[PDB]
């Protein structure tokens, strides 16, 4: 179950890159 | 095209609590990974189920950690401590500690005591839980009437105690003690059922380790946060 | 991007019965489960038809609960209430108490009168509903040119009545009383058709016991909320 | 989330022919029924195209409704009344009266004529629209030029006329007279073609019943409000 | 066409009965 | 019909959960 | 339930080109119809794309309508105007008119040349563009060497001449002469070939008339709106 | 291409004939 | 019909780096084209992996770029500049003028060295980065035990180094020395392994041109904006 | 990857045309 407190029907309207932290795993010159 | 609405009455209010996002500033930012940090734990509870330690007192108000016990009888024993999540004696526990920024509780509780005398010992005490109806036991005899385990000390260091849920109510409050009120309920008391005996060259006296938990039952629910402190 | 909107003339109104919810602050709380408890009424008209009892006077003002009659001639009889769910009677009633947190009423009430007189006895009562044209009867004989039903006192205690609606109007207004408009209709007399009767050994006197409830017919509708009172 | 709205210029106006609703407050309440109640007209077009009675004035200023006449010569005519659904005759009728709670008209009119006269009697009228160009016409000779009709005054009492839309513009001006301006339109008259004769025994004189009406072909649109009275 | 003055794309949000007024047709004891 | 005094067509926005109550029914260490 | 919405930053607005409707008032009110009226034109261009008149200046500053010639020598002849969509001359002009309600323009010019003279006449003119870079020419020799045309008077009363457009930029502004800047470019010339010739019995003297146009090539872009005015 | 400075994706809320001007070309008594 | 909205806190607030559009005011503007322009650079890294020139010191604080040696025995050498991509050295340059206007920086760093002497000289350079632990090297010996490579001076002019990225960190910090705290680490040095020889008829003294980069691993992130110049 | 700042999962209301800048490349009278 979700998210924490966060339950709207309408989740994020901007861009999970844009609210919360992606989140990630570790032209010429010529001649 | 303005699409009409109706502006409801709250309309410049803040909420604290409030299940719902807000807007950015600094976006498409990636964050530093994790990956090789192991020990995350994700429930609060999978905490509040590791004993920390119930501290025992005696004069100079030093409590320390220990049942302690000898050669005979009780008294009206060894100890007792009852069970109101919020005591004295559980509280600085982590379940007690964790318990506490949770408004109500239900479940089952343990209480886990291993023996640390000369192994050339040997005792046998006598443990109990007494629901509230009546009173405090004033007795062993008074007490065995209640849901307890005769604890045969041996090899076998420790002993695994669990004082139930014998609640109306499906919960219970974790503990404001804004007067005692009937709700909270417990007390576990202890005391031998024959005495700590040993040989010659072995110690009179010794001291058993005390250590709450909260079982396979324990659930704690509402968020709050108490009672400002400020330690010593 | 934002979506143009046109707020309306209202805008910063709050609206008592709106329906519509608002916002939380306290959320995925569980709450306490009931499951075994037992009693639970949806609709509150499943209440109001449930006789609960119409106070009758005697010199004091002391209602009490009982038409009470004999050995012979009335009056004009042993009694009358106008059915005007307002009353003096009805009002104190479930019926008439629940009536009342409501604007309308339509349907068919319903009387019930349960003998409370030595089974050594015998009596015989007329019963009618008058409807508002002419005047309240002054004779029973100007009375029986109404629905009615003559009561047989015997072995079945109790009789059941019930006083249509005979109006124009689909409803009725559930009462009050700035006055007494042209809508409210309703008496309801009951004299005795041959006395009560008894041998040697018995009473004379005996009181029968009032109860009024909204039949198989009864509908109240428009939530209000009367009157401010503080009893006695 | 929230949503970002940008908010209109407009923001706190109330527009009082808004096509749009706006919030309730008491909900789920049933309305009591009609079911047995005929007579509901929808349209009110459906209205003034039922003749009401244009009043026909003499000295007192007590205009009656007839436009009366006899044994002979005229004159310029019976009647007068123009074609200016503002007139002072139109006035008061349905169709003048509704014509009114509207800026526009366009279609036919319809002007009925019943006979009161003796039925021993004999006449025969000219009847006629004479357009705007040239002036009011000042003799029959002048009229007849005009949409018109011969009314043969015999069994058949009464008389159906219906003076046209002559209009450049598509509609008129259902009329408000800050001065007569180009748009509007008409004049009707009537004289007798023949004297109205009549036997030995039979009135000279003789009453003739007006009567004005929207036809098929009567359309009036843009609602409005008009002019402030209180009668006399 | 239309109810009368009222000619939104989003028609009520509330419900009709909420919005206007119906309109119309003419637990135990035990023993 | 519905709930009580609750007549969107819209409705609730947050999550059951989130709006009224629930309402119910009766790592490591290593060795 | 209501939706949250964050008010960004405008909130109270109003922009006056702004694409997007407002709210109604006057609603399901059906126009007048057109059907009979041809001469509809939608897009401007369409119009600045027949020649209305250029003004040719003399001293009285009574600018009037021809290039007006005769019988020898040029000068550094007959005229000049530049292309400057601004200029004295093509300012009153449609295309000159319309292309100033807006911003910017491209594409290619049309000057038409029709002559008036006798037609026991005769002349042949010299027409010429010439772009900036060097000066304005100061003898058709200079001129030549840029585009042109070479006007031979006969039946065949006017010539169509077209000035391309010669731009770095794929654009041009529509002129305010905030000084002249290094975008603007253009100047048109005229002079004899061959004198203008003409027969015993006929006129020494004849003008002929100027007409500027918007191609098959032309295009305004930006809408705006000059420059206040208030004429003589 | 579109009406005029006019350019929102949501195209009138109220309805055409609410907007701008319809457009156009050229009971009983009983007895 | 208005839809009830529920306005949050913020209401009035304008974020700089707010993710979402605004209204417009001049539409359906076409734009003048390009076509015709090569040389678009979409991301800023394909840029900051050009050396521009590190400037090496000489009293007069005249830093100039060259590392320029001789005939024998350094120092503790040649130079010494960290590899703290805030240094003064790289200040200046493209990366470390672009990597600046970023918060966070990983990835392998490359320095190329490109020799300017005769060509009838020979030289031999050792070259390293020492990590952050120990101190700065203070003798070449001291120094080979980090990253390096012996550059022998030969018809190849330039030698490409490339320090790395050693850290604990994920990401540094691109610069801001608020002191230097321990996260930025790096010092490259360079002295000879060999003198720099030269026959009779050439010079003694030879200068060696300076130029950083950013690898193929080279990583800036979070855009920021410094620290307010104006330059000298 | 999107545009720049510029990340709201509506995108964009108006018109293209209406919020940046189209793009591009290189009656009668009657006788």
């Amino acid at each position: 179950n979700e998210s924490g407190n966060e339950g709207v029907i309408i989740n994020n309207f901007y861009s999970n890159q844009y609210q919360n932290s992606i989140d990630l795993s570790a032209l010429s010159n010529l001649l | 095209s303005p699409i009409p609405v109706t502006v409801r009455e709250h309309k410049g209010c803040f909420y604290s609590t409030n299940p719902d996002t807000t807007v950015p500033i600094y976006g498409k930012t990636i964050s530093t990974p994790s990956d090789y940090m192991c020990g995350e734990f994700s429930d609060l509870l999978e905490l509040c189920k590791l004993p920390t330690f119930l501290g025992n007192p005696n004069t100079n108000n030093k409590r320390y950690p220990y049942f302690s016990a000898t050669n005979s009888v009780p008294a009206t024993s060894m100890v007792d401590y009852q069970v109101a999540l919020s005591c004295s004696c559980m509280a600085n526990s982590m379940l007690a500690a964790v318990a506490r920024n949770f408004n109500q509780y239900r479940g089952s509780l343990n209480f886990l005591f291993v023996f640390t005398g000369a192994a050339m010992v040997k005792g046998k005490f006598l443990i109990a839980y007494t629901p509230p109806g009546a009173g405090k036991p004033t007795t062993r005899d008074q007490a065995m009437q209640s849901t307890y385990a005769i604890w045969d000390l041996g090899l076998n260091s420790s002993f695994n105690f669990t004082a139930p849920f014998i609640s109306p109510t499906h919960y219970r409050q974790t503990s404001y003690t804004s007067p005692t009120i009937t709700s909270v309920d417990g007390w576990v008391t202890v005391w031998q059922l024959t005495p700590l005996t040993y040989p010659s060259g072995t110690p009179t006296n010794s001291d058993i380790l005390t250590l709450v938990s909260a079982g396979d039952d324990f659930t704690l629910r509402m968020p709050i946060s108490p009672t400002k402190w400020v330690p010593q």
